[PDB]
Formats: structure tokens, sequence, C-alpha cells
RNA sequence: AUAAACUAUGCCGACUAGGGAUCGGGUGGUGUUUUUUUAAUGACCCACUCGGCACCUUACGAGAAAUCAAAGUCUUUGGGUUCU
């Protein structure tokens, strides 16, 4: 189930048996990664790139009509960011936490569901440091926590 | 001579009887002189169909396989009326590497695309090319033999709806694996 | 989490051999369930089985024709010397005199029997029977 | 099941069921044993020359019983278009 | 039952299904083909899209998100391509 | 940081049986109703589905029994792991 709650959704995407293009997309493999730049260069993260490009501009998956993941295009082009989305929206909610927990401190659950995110920050930061996406040490501190997001 | 710059350095006679098939298209041109111009390829292997026909295998480099596959359709159907008895299909010269064992080291790590398994694999995505294929079973006999079984699209199936007898014995010939084709409705 | 393939494909063929089933639906599949039911097929414990290809990991269909009293993993993957296989067959099979322990040599996956002619040994898979 | 010299032993072989092909026990009393007449021209069933099937007492609790025959006599002629092979 | 095909189930029973319990799993989703009234250009539209889906012309609206299908707008004709 | 802190039933994963209700989300209907003439939503009906709190009937199975769809898949004894 989840990692930190007693859910067992299974709700999720479904890829579809093709490793092709649809036969009617015929924009081109290459004005595609134009367009993944074009959204780049205007702060768009991989995960808003692919909901803005399928939903408007047809693609099924970026993968199955360049033979790249979306953010392989931005390291390659000089885009990647400095942290990874995955975490950077981790450390972003931790900070909005401590941000609220600052003026009422009587939330007993707030300071609960605190412990929870910070747990996922550091099980995350571990596994980037070892693939070494992070540097091998980089340490999240709470104190410099909001100087990242921004 | 044209005819001898698609082939490797010299051989052989079959490969110019394929290369004046190319020149009387390149010559006649009505939209192929921007296409088939750069098009070229290694070499035929003559299969014999279970039939009384044969089959012709064209290997392509393969930085153009994407190239050939534009004027795939046409260009069989010049191949096949100037060549009878024969099945004009078109593949791409793939290198598989051989597995590393505890004792046959290498340097370079092996790519995914140079394994075997995935190498016959793009046999069967090139073999039949419209008709994308939209699944897989393999069957595992009582008595031991594997038969997989190729699922075809329904759409587009009539180009290569009597060639299906073919292609058995081509990847036959390739892998020594049988297929089944089904067309799924 | 799943922790052996093996182990769940086993429990699912156990469980419609007991209620009567002629048919399983396996997932995931692995090349370990494959070479287990090819050693299962060879003895004619099992029919035809048939895999379908995802392109995730597959699945397999698997004819069932009664006649499997039980087939089971051995978790952990113990060791065995090939003079403790007899110690393995005494424990664990109905008989001296049929029922398979399957184990994994260097040799490639195999039953005892055919481990004992081929006089190698490795860890232990499983039994059927 | 016999001896070194072919002799056989095992004082009787069991029925097997039909449907499950699983030993029917000497003390399975819900099992039961379906004979079938076989008929020729202007109907007329023939005495004494039947269609046997066994299912044991597992099948006939469970449910099954119905639907096993269904099979088991479709593919042997005695009925058509009444068992459907997929669901 | 204790006899099926798991191989061939029929369509109504694979159509009656989620859409990760099939024996291969797909999306039932689609892309559609619209014509805002304005201009005539090609836009295709997830079936289930979350952005506001507006033309690269004169930009009104072309569907809104919804917890399911996106809810196409009042009349432009669609096709399902 | 103590409770009969209780479901006196650790947590994760898979399989095995039939049903009718209900909560939240979703899909479909040449359905009902609300009025503008139907429309758009909303409420409702029918069918399906995912995820929940539960319930009813049986017992292939389990148990010392009471009972239990898990307390089953256990002398045919091995999915992973913590505590007692
Ligand atoms: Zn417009």
């Amino acid at each position: 189930g989840r990692m930190h709650s007693a859910g067992k959704g299974i709700s999720s995407s479904a890829i579809p048996y093709s490793r092709n293009a649809p036969a009617w997309f015929k924009l081109s493999s290459e004005s595609v990664i134009e367009q993944i730049v074009k959204y780049a260069r205007k702060g768009l993260t991989p995960s808003q790139i692919g909901v803005l490009l399928r939903d408007a501009h047809g693609v099924t998956q970026a993968r199955v009509i360049t033979g790249n993941k979306i953010m392989r295009i931005l390291k390659s082009n000089g885009l990647a960011p400095e942290i990874p989305e995955d975490l950077y929206y981790l450390i972003k909610k931790a900070v909005s936490v401590r941000k609220h927990l600052e003026r009422n401190r009587k939330d007993k659950d707030a300071k609960f569901r605190l412990i929870l995110i910070e747990s996922r920050i550091h099980r995350l930061a571990r596994y980037y440091r070892t693939v070494a996406v992070l540097p091998p040490n980089w340490k999240y501190e709470s104190a410099t926590a909001s100087a990242l997001v921004n | 001579a044209p005819q001898a710059k698609i082939l490797s350095q010299a051989p052989t006679e079959l490969e110019l009887q394929v290369a004046q098939a190319f020149v009387e298209l390149e010559n006649s041109s009505p939209e192929l002189k921007a296409e088939l111009r750069p098009l070229q390829f290694k070499s035929i292997r003559e299969i014999d169909v279970a039939g009384g026909k044969k089959a012709l295998a064209i290997f392509v480099p393969v930085p153009s396989l994407a190239g050939f596959h534009k004027v795939q359709t046409k260009l069989t159907r010049e191949l096949e009326k100037k060549f009878q008895d024969r099945h004009v299909i078109f593949l791409a010269e793939r290198r598989i590497l051989p597995k590393p064992s505890r004792t046959s080291r290498q340097v370079q790590k092996r790519p995914r695309s140079r394994t075997l398994t995935a190498v016959h694999d793009k046999i069967l995505e090139d073999l039949v090319f419209p008709t994308e294929i939209v699944g897989k079973r393999v069957r595992y006999l009582v008595g031991g033999n594997k038969i997989q079984k190729v699922l075809l699209d329904s759409k587009d199936v009539q180009q290569i709806d009597y060639k299906l007898e073919s292609f058995q014995a081509v990847y036959n010939k390739l892998t020594g694996k049988q297929i089944v084709f089904e067309i799924p409705s | 989490t799943r922790s052996s393939v093996l182990a769940d494909a086993l429990n699912a063929i156990n469980n419609a051999e007991k209620t009567g089933k002629r048919q399983v639906l396996i997932r995931p599949s692995s090349k370990v369930i494959i070479k287990f039911l090819q050693v299962m097929q060879k003895h004619g414990y099992i029919g035809e089985f048939e895999y379908i290809d995802d392109h995730r990991s597959g699945k397999i269909v698997v004819q069932l024709n009664g006649r499997l009293n039980k087939c089971g993993v051995i978790s952990p993957r113990f060791n065995v010397k090939i003079g403790d296989i007899e110690k393995w067959t005494a424990n664990l099979l109905p008989a001296r005199q049929f029922g398979y322990v399957i184990l994994t040599t260097s040799a490639g996956i195999m039953d005892h029997e055919e481990a004992r002619r081929k006089h190698v040994s490795g860890k232990i898979l499983g039994f059927v029977y | 099941m016999e001896n070194d010299k072919g002799q056989l032993v095992e004082l009787y072989v069991p029925r097997k069921c039909s449907a499950t092909n699983r030993i029917i026990k000497a003390d399975d009393h819900a099992s039961v044993q379906i004979n079938v007449a076989k008929v020729d021209e202007e109907g007329r069933a023939i005495p004494g020359e039947y269609v046997t099937y066994a299912l044991s007492g597992y099948v006939r609790s469970r449910g099954e019983s119905d639907d096993s025959l269904n099979r088991l006599a479709q593919n042997d002629g005695l009925l058509k278009n009444v068992w459907s092979y997929s669901r | 039952v204790l006899v099926q095909d798991l191989l061939h189930p029929t369509a109504a029973s694979e159509a009656r299904k989620h859409k990760l319990k099939t024996l291969v799993q797909g999306p039932r989703s689609y892309f559609l083909d619209v014509k805002c009234p304005g201009c005539l250009n090609i836009t295709t539209v997830f079936s289930h899209a979350q952005t506001a889906v507006t033309c690269e012309s004169c930009s009104t609206i072309l569907c809104t998100p919804t917890g399911g299908k996106a809810k196409l707008s009042e009349g432009t004709s669609f096709r399902r391509k």
C-alpha cells in the first residue's frame, strides 16, 4: 500500500502495448523536441511538460515518439534543475508545514504529518546520493530548506 | 556504374539483379529521385518458402531503415512483378554480441540492443513492416517444443495476408523458432 | 511486497488443483517459473502452458490435468551438498519411488533424480508430487 | 502397481472422477455413476449399451456437477451449443 | 467455471473489466479532433485532459477539466482519432 | 505516559465462494425528474468498475470447541519481517 498511510488504492496510468507512435500523429520526432525545450525555458518541470504536451499537442508520451525521456532531453539541453522535481516538491511541502506550525503549534497533527514528510525527504535523498544525482553529502537542513525552493 | 556502388565490394550476380530493379525506377522517377538516390542495401539471402515460391531478404545498414520505410510498400510492388516466384522483404543488418561468461570477459558493456533476444524481436517488427504487432503468445507444448504466436493488427492486413506462409519460413531460417500468425478481429 | 514470484506461482497452482480447476493464471512470470514449469511438464504433472507477453513481465496460463498433489517452494534456497539430497527426499517426498525435488545446480534447474546421474548439486527450489 | 515379475497387487483399482481426475474413494457416498442411453434411428434406446460418466462427491457438493456434464457430454456428441468454452 | 478459456475471454467481459485487470492492461482513453467555431485548424485533445485547452488562434476554451473525462464546451464538432 | 489503551486478532504480499445492501470517485444509458421545449448541471433509476465500514448464507478448509472468508491455502509441515 502507501508508504505512510493504510490506503491500498491502485489508481494509476496504463501504458499501451505499443513502442511506436500512433499512425495519425505525423508531426515529427524533432519539432516535439523544440516544443519540449520551449516549455522548459518557461521553467516547467518534466511532469508538467508531459501533461501539457499530451492534453494540447496530442503526443501520447514523449518516449515513444522520440526515444528519450523528457528530462534526458532537458539535461542534454542544459536545462536540468539543481535538485530533482521529485525531491523539490517534497521540500516545498515541508517548508509549507513548518511555516504553518511556526505560529499555531497546537496542531499535534501537523507535527505528526511533518514527521512523515521529513522522513520521506530523507529516504528519497538517500537514494539520490547513492546514484550520484545529488552531491555525496548534501545534508538536507530545515534552516536552509526555504532557500532551496526559492 | 551505380549498380556496383550498392553491394559491398565484389559480390554478387544476384545483387546486380536487384540493383537493376532500383535504377529502372530511379531513371523512371515520378518522385523517386528524391528518396531512392541515397537508399542502399547490403545483401540478399534467398530463402526457400515451403510452397512453390521463394523469399528475398533485403538487408539494410540501419541508419536508413526509417528511410527505407517511406517507400517500403511501393517499392515491394515494383520488385515482385519484375521478380516472379519471389517474395521481397526488408530487414536491418543488426549486430548480436555474445553474452559475457564468467571467463569470456570484454571491455565496453554490452547494450541491450545488441542482445540476441532483442534482435529477434526486431526481426518480427521488421518482417511484416505494416500491421503493427498487437501481442505475442508463446506456447510451451507437452512434448517440449515452443511455438510463438504473433498477433497482427487487423487494418492494412491485405498487403501481407498472402505472405504469412513465407514469413514463417524466413524467421525459421534466421532464428530457428516456430511462428504462427493470427489475426484477431 | 512480493518477495519471491516462484512462491506465488506455486501457491496459485496448488490452490486450483484443490478447488478442481483445470487452469490457472499466474502473474508475474520469470525464467525460474518457466524452467520449474518445464520440469513439471516433462514428468507429466501439468499439461500445456502458454506465456502471455505483456511488455511488463508477462503472465502464464497453465492447464491442469488432475494428478498433482502438491507443488511447493523451499524458502530460503538452502545450499545442498550432493550427499544431503537424500536427506531432503526423505523429508518432503511421500515415498522413495515417485516425486521429485527440484534443485538449481550450475548445470541448470533440474530435479533430484537427474542431478544424481549428472553428479551435480546446488540450491533447492522445491518439490512436486 | 505390480511386483518384480509383473504380477498384479493392490486388490482393487479405484474409479476416477471424469471431471476432476481424482480418485473415488470407497467411502465417497456422494459420488455418482451417470448412465446415458445410446440411441439409433427412430429413437429406440438400445438396452444395456451406455455412455458412462463418474462424478466425485467433491464436485457435486461444489455445484459443478451440472456444468461438468454439459462439458462432458458435448465433447462426446451428446449435446450441441449448450456448453461454451469461453465464458 | 472449472473449465474456462483464459486466453480468449469474450469481448463483453474484457470490456466490463477494470483497465488494469484485463489480460493485457491498456488505456481506455482516446484522443479527439475538435473544431472550434472561430477558426478551422486541427486541434488534438486528450479525452481526460487536465488543462483547459485552447486553440492556437483566439484561445477561448475547448474543454474544461473534470475528475473524469474532460467536458467539451458548447457546440464544437469532435471526431475520435 | 497508563486503560477490558479490545476487533482481547502485529505489518506487508499472493491465492481460494456465492450474494444483496451502503459510503466516496469514475464510465455508460436514442433512462426519470427539475424548466426554456428539451437543454446545462443537480437529484434519482439501471448496469459496470476501483477503494472503504460492514453484513447474509454455506463450509471445500480450519479449529479443542465456541466459532472463522480468515482464525483457510498447516505432519502433503518453508512468501517476507518485528514482538511475546
Ligand atoms: Zn479556435
